[PDB]
């Protein structure tokens, strides 16, 4: 059952209560997309990334998993914001038409989050359709990662993926996460 | 019988590698796109082989992509996906498209300390691009302060066979992980 998101919430609680200024949160706690038709998009791009544990340190990540593997808990991955080794967004492609930056169709609350996005997203484009972003990915022997608004992702290694209810229904977290607050 | 593998796999993976048939199916009843089928190879879980000592890391280091689908082109992959999704068929799917696929090579670190997952498996050299794609990054290393130190300095993610992971641009990721049998284990058996 859904015993399992409980209980990773309760280690989330345990863990930020042991380390306290340094536990964020997941990702998907820590941003939102701008408007409802980049939801799907953004949620292919983040991937498991939504479910990433935001924390400061290197040294808070490893004590964090150590508790983790102390009490059998399931395994997370923890993105320290200030060890990420990340390089600004290239603001060049938001002049390729046809395109946005998925970065820019996310907001976030504490500035520093934007590491984690940096990490995430990347250079990353949004296209409204799977002929638009097929063309921008692949047309130059540089490719680009582009994401159409069904989900469907081409990739600069040149893998191809999708399906597009899973997303649709993966996608209705935000939301959640936004009632929430 | 293979339905133990099956078990071991979760409904929301099944659901892709179901639709994909799903697709395939559909496409021979209406005698359109053989080419789709000649150039589906499969899933990555069912087109390698290693030793036993290697299961838990390099199931850890796939993930998902254990149930990525090698195939021909490009165009088998959009082919497929446009359908399943004309269809609004569940799942996810994630294609290795032979004729696109696109790695780079990497400096390994020549040491006792850490060694390339990638040579530790076994599959035909067709599918080297896909392979290469999803293994050729990661090193097996011998602790996780050798794993801290050679992905913070290299271009490599780096895993402990107990499955710890150091990625090359300081992701971590570990947790409990159980002694039950492998995904990679229960198809050692049906192969």
């Amino acid at each position: 059952e859904s015993s399992r998101q409980q209980r990773k919430a309760e280690i989330m609680e345990s863990i930020k209560r042991l380390y306290p200024g340094s536990v964020y949160g997941r990702l998907i706690d820590l941003c939102q997309p701008t408007q409802k038709k980049y939801q799907i998009a953004v949620t292919k791009v983040l991937g498991k990334n939504m479910d990433a544990i935001i924390v400061d340190s290197e040294k808070t990540g490893r004590d964090c998993i150590q508790y983790i593997k102390e009490q059998r808990g399931e395994p997370e991955t923890f993105l320290p914001l200030y060890y990420l080794e990340v390089k600004p967004t290239d603001e060049k492609l938001r002049e390729l038409k046809g395109a946005k930056l998925v970065i820019d169709v996310i907001r976030y609350e504490p500035p520093h989050i934007k590491k984690a996005l940096q990490y995430a997203c990347g250079n990353a484009l949004v296209c409204d359709n799977v002929e638009d972003a097929r063309r921008i990915a692949f047309g130059g022997h540089q490719r680009h990662k582009t994401v159409a608004l069904d989900g469907t992702l081409f990739q600069k290694s040149g893998v191809i993926s999708g399906g597009a209810s899973d997303l649709k229904a993966k996608a209705r977290r935000w939301d959640e996460k936004a009632v929430d607050k | 019988k293979q339905q133990l593998l099956r078990a071991a796999t979760g409904k929301a993976i099944l659901n892709g590698i179901d639709s994909i048939n799903k697709v395939l199916e559909h496409f021979r009843r209406k005698g359109i796109n053989q080419h789709v089928q000649n150039g589906y190879h499969g899933i990555v879980m069912n087109n390698f082989e290693c030793e036993p000592a290697f299961y838990t890391c390099v199931e850890v280091t796939a993930g998902n992509r254990l149930f990525y689908h090698i195939v021909d082109s490009d165009e088998v992959s959009t082919k497929i996906l446009m359908e399943f999704n004309k269809m609004n068929l569940p799942g996810e799917v994630t294609f290795l498209p032979l004729n696109k696929l696109d790695v780079r090579d990497t400096a390994y670190p020549e040491t006792n300390d850490a060694i390339p997952m990638i040579s530790k498996l076994r599959y035909n050299p067709r599918f080297d691009k896909a392979f290469k794609h999803v293994f050729g990054k990661t090193l097996i290393c011998r602790s996780m302060e050798v794993s801290t130190q050679l992905a913070r300095a290299f271009t490599m993610d780096c895993i402990t066979l107990e499955g710890d992971q150091v990625s090359h641009r300081g992701a971590l990721t570990g947790g409990y992980y159980d002694t039950r049998k492998s995904r990679l284990e229960l198809q050692k058996d049906v192969r």
